[PDB]
RNA sequence: UACCUGGUUGAUCCUGCCAGUAGCAUAUGCUUGUCUCAAAGAUUAAGCCAUGCAUGUCUAAGUACGCACGGCCGGUACAGUGAAACUGCGAAUGGCUCAUUAAAUCAGUUAUGGUUCCUUUGGUCGCUCGCUCCUCUCCUACUUGGAUAACUGUGGUAAUUC
RNA sequence: CCUAUCAACUUUCGAUGGUAGUCGCCGUGCCUACCAUGGUGACCACGGGUGACGGGGAAUCAGGGUUCGAUUCCGGAGAGGGAGCCUGAGAAACGGCUACCACAUCCAAGGAAGGCAGCAGGCGCGCAAAUUACCCACUCCCGACCCGGGGAGGUAGUGACGAAAAAUAACAAUACAGGACUCUUUCGAGGCCCUGUAAUUGGAAUGAGUCCACUUUAAAUCCUUUAACGAGGAUCCAUUGGAGGGCAAGUCUGGUCGCAGCAGCCGCGGUAAUUCCAGCUCCAAUAGCGUAUAUUAAAGUUGCUGCAGUUAAAAAGCUCGUAGUUGGAUCUUGAGGGCCCGCCCCUCGGCGCCCCCUCGAUGUGUCCCGCGGGGCCCGAAGCGUUUACUUUGAAAAAAUUAGA
């Protein structure tokens, strides 16, 4: 037996990237439902007392989620395990500070502190651009955001940039060859790069050969590289260990040498 | 959790000739039996295997380039090793003797209050020195280079300085009731 | 005797409106001068009172002579009492938890289950056995 | 650590197994001072079971006519708090054990354009487009109809979460 | 996974397929009509067996391999056995229901209620496995919720599975046995380093115990922290096997005398027993060691890497011969720099040709051109007909494991 889903995830049985413990804790978060899955999702119990340090039991974490204190995508959120994802902007209103995540080419969710200016809107992929029902279209986002009425020349992998004090797009990106990706997931995780060529193949998987900034060629399935602007035009800053690729002895040498050099 | 041993059991169990060899290794470095050898064998002959393994992987590989260099300058941190020399090599030449060397033990009795291999061991087992401004009770241990630099009495051994125990104490009163007479 | 408290990753926390800090105490032979002791001699650095700071943790360092913990200084008690773990309240009483205890909750639970309504004769037959 | 050594005979060289030997995993014998870590009713009866206990749940906020408790504050419905009960949700999850099953289960790789999905997250919330306005007469919109619990009282049962 | 002392198998109660329908959350012989006669096997089907859950993983191996996987995580499966069902998005649910069957319970005899392969515990079973304890504070789960509930889970107790650290004394003195050094012809003596063995010591030390205090923690325990205590000795006092061979260590001493026993194996013991039975001494490992047993190594005694078959265990009486395995030869690709590079016996890019906004002669538009979108079409390239192989990428659980 089986007889339904699971309401529980064990530790030790959980992402790697979201970087909790060994055997020291049995349970591990588990992301709630909702518009991202929950592989690449980051339970916002993980950022704020894991990442933040703001408690040190769980009881004081429900208290902070019921003060209401904290934004999620400027909307009000006091969900102890919020599914925040890629380009999930996480704002605290008492101290006006905005945080965004976006992945390390270490591979560990970055603590990226953005302008009050660049969390007014994120940019988001298309999944699907819909002709719905009495011929109406919509875009649907990677986010599972549904806008109406959008701008009537858009077609698939246009980014979007999409506003969180109102809703809405707020123009868009077309999609282009040598627009700014990065690759999430697999072996290429965290990467940033151009495209270069994407190759197509008729029936399921498609390749995109990507070039990155330091001159390191290769290729991912289309799925995997994810579209966050135009090329050579970041609308976000690269966050640390690079963001691009570094090698183990070149990381080696920073550990060491940063280390006993501050304070 | 997960466990291991940190010996190894050769597969004769009687070979008279290396019986009197790991007899006469416990006599010069103070040992305490030949688990003590053992353990030393099994760290040795990882080494060796370690180093065999990268020396016959292609050469500018980073795999052989990463965790060459890993390898050596953990050896020469402990100073079992010389980076003068500093390659695969020369590591295999290594033997049980090199690292029984630099123990806590040997160096206390280098410089400092022991007199021998055997005093020295139950000095650190009773706690009369501190590595830096930590005790140190273990004699099978191994210190770094800049770690012989503060091998020195401890505050709580209480000759060397320190507060009165109950040794020094009872010392006092062999003069104090052992010819105090009460 | 001889302590210090020294400070490491101090945090400005104003969202929980305290200030969260490792302490550090050097002692010079002998590992911990008491919690109570901790609380006052910290209480007019920070000028708060030692009534609006809790410490715990603590792990003696072998050969003695420091002391690891950590404190919490509120800025005020209504804000200690509002961030609340019970086990920190109990830590040095003035507050600690339910004392029923446990079991007498079980059997008073599977008392409610036999009838529909009248609550006050599940009590009284939870109550006849003491056994 | 890439190993062997003992036994066929008068003696000898072979074929050969046997015994020794180290690992290990339980059992068992004997002994055992201090420090840390912890596997542990699988084997054999997925045998049988006393007793105790392992899932319950309320926000200013669906629904208070408690025998409640406390108020001055009372009418339009009036209370602050609240046992209970109704309502909604969990109860399919959790935990346990490996008996069953031989391309079955299952693993990895693929699919649903063959289909269902509470919830969460995002959109979707006036209208009969006027029955060529019964919906200006279909004129209940300043809002329709009537019954159960808890409760109160009488009770039945040798024995029931009756 | 094993099996041929299982070689033909599948449908009369559909076996495979066509067609059409019933039905189902939905595909489908799912089921049914009609209509076909299929489907599968020596490349092991079919049948039988199975302490046969699967994986990630684990143990040992030079390498090659061999062995293990109920068991901290993931998937599936079942909750005494069968069958049926309700609720709900999701259940054919035993801390839901209903029937029967096997088990058990209460009974006033009419009835009624039940499922520890949940947590503890008990009985039975065995060679084998712990508290009828405490707590929701942690870690998370559920709910109307910060607030409550949790044998989820945490916590202690039991715990030589097994792992980690390595104590139970160390240093002088003297009395001796000794060697570098010195003196002496040598003998001999002095001499430093000590090792043991006396006689006892001398300071000097430390927790095993003991214990205010501080600490731990849900509250506690223990640890890690410490006032005051705790080593001259036959002690604050270590064990378990061996000493004929393999096999480390008794040409032991007493006792027995083929007796009792010893003895995996080889063999001892029948009177001068280095194997026994005691004592003594010594050896090996040392808070551990012995023993039984499964499995692995050694074992090239299962031989892929890497076996043997004249005579030691082993070529069918002989030949034909199908599956199966294996198989002859034979086709073209000069420069630059001190090898390296492209070549020879139309969806793109683009030598060009023709088109369009045109790029310079020009500013719906040419004659340098397809350069940006085109078409056609060469060096290039699908080129000619396929691959296996090998090579680079992706996709590729965490723990484990190597390892920073």
């Amino acid at each position: 037996m089986a007889r339904g889903p699971k309401k529980h995830l064990k530790r030790v049985a959980a992402p790697k990237h979201w970087m909790l413990d060994k055997l020291t804790s049995v349970f591990a978060p588990r992301p709630s439902t909702g518009p991202h899955k929950l592989r690449e999702c980051l339970p916002l119990i993980i950022f704020l007392r894991n990442k933040l340090k703001y408690a040190l039991t769980g009881d004081e974490v429900k208290k902070i989620c019921m003060q209401r204190f904290i934004k999620i995508d400027g909307k009000v959120r006091a969900d102890i395990t919020y599914p925040a994802g890629f380009m999930d902007v996480i704002s605290i209103d008492k101290t006006g500070e905005n945080f965004r995540l976006i992945y390390d080419t270490k591979g560990r969710f970055a603590v990226h502190r953005i302008t009050p200016e660049e969390a007014k809107y994120k940019l988001c992929k298309v999944r699907k651009i819909f002709v719905g029902t009495k011929g109406i279209p919509h875009l649907v986002t990677h986010d599972a955001r549904t806008i109406r009425y959008p701008d009537p020349l858009i077609k698939m992998n246009d980014t979007i940039q999409i506003d969180l004090e109102t809703g809405k797009i707020t123009d868009f990106i077309k999609f282009d060859t040598g627009n700014l990706c990065m690759v999430t997931g697999g072996a290429n995780l965290g990467r940033i790069g151009v495209i270069t060529n994407r190759e197509r193949h008729p029936g399921s998987f498609d390749v995109v050969h990507v070039k990155d900034a330091n001159g390191n060629s290769f290729a991912t399935r289309l799925s995997n590289i994810f579209v966050i602007g135009k090329g050579n035009k970041p609308w976000i800053s690269l966050p640390r260990g690079k963001g691009i690729r570094l090698t183990i002895a070149e990381e080696r040498d920073k550990r060491l040498a940063a280390k006993q050099s501050s304070g | 959790w997960v466990c291991r041993k940190t010996y190894v059991t050769p597969r004769r169990p009687f070979e008279k000739s290396r019986l009197d060899q790991e007899l006469k290794l416990i006599g010069e470095y103070g040992l305490r039996n030949k688990r003590e050898v053992w353990r030393v064998k099994f760290t040795l002959a990882k080494i060796r295997k370690a180093a065999r393994e990268l020396l016959t992987l292609d050469e500018k590989d980073p795999r052989r380039l990463f965790e060459g260099n890993a390898l050596l300058r953990r050896l020469v941190r402990i100073g079992v090793l010389d980076e003068g020399k500093m390659k695969l090599d020369y590591i295999l030449g290594l033997k049980i003797e090199d690292f029984l060397e630099r123990r806590l033990q040997t160096q206390v009795f280098k410089l400092g209050l022991a007199k021998s291999i055997h005093h020295a061991r139950v000095l650190i087992r009773q706690r009369h020195i501190r590595v830096r401004k930590q005790v140190v009770n273990i004699p099978s241990f191994i210190v770094r280079l800049d770690s012989q630099k503060h091998i020195d009495f401890s505050l709580r051994s209480p000759y060397g300085g320190g507060r009165p125990g109950r040794v020094k104490r009872k010392n006092a009163k062999k003069g104090q009731g052992g010819a105090g007479a009460g | 005797d001889t302590v210090t408290i020294r400070t490491r990753k101090f945090m400005t926390n104003r969202l929980l409106q305290r200030k969260q800090m490792v302490i550090d105490v050097l002692h010079p032979g002998k590992a911990t001068v008491p919690k109570t002791e901790i609380q006052e001699k910290l209480a007019k650095m920070y000028k708060t009172t030692p009534d609006v700071i809790f410490v715990f943790g603590f792990r003696t360092h072998f050969g003695g002579g420091k002391t690891t913990g950590f404190g919490m200084i509120y800025d005020s008690l209504d804000y200690a009492k509002k961030n609340e773990p019970k086990h920190r309240l109990a830590r040095h009483g003035l507050y600690e938890k339910k004392k029923t205890s446990r079991k007498q909750r079980k059997e008073r639970k599977n008392r409610m289950k036999k009838v529909r309504g009248t609550a006050k004769a599940n009590v009284g037959a939870g109550k006849k056995p003491k056994e």
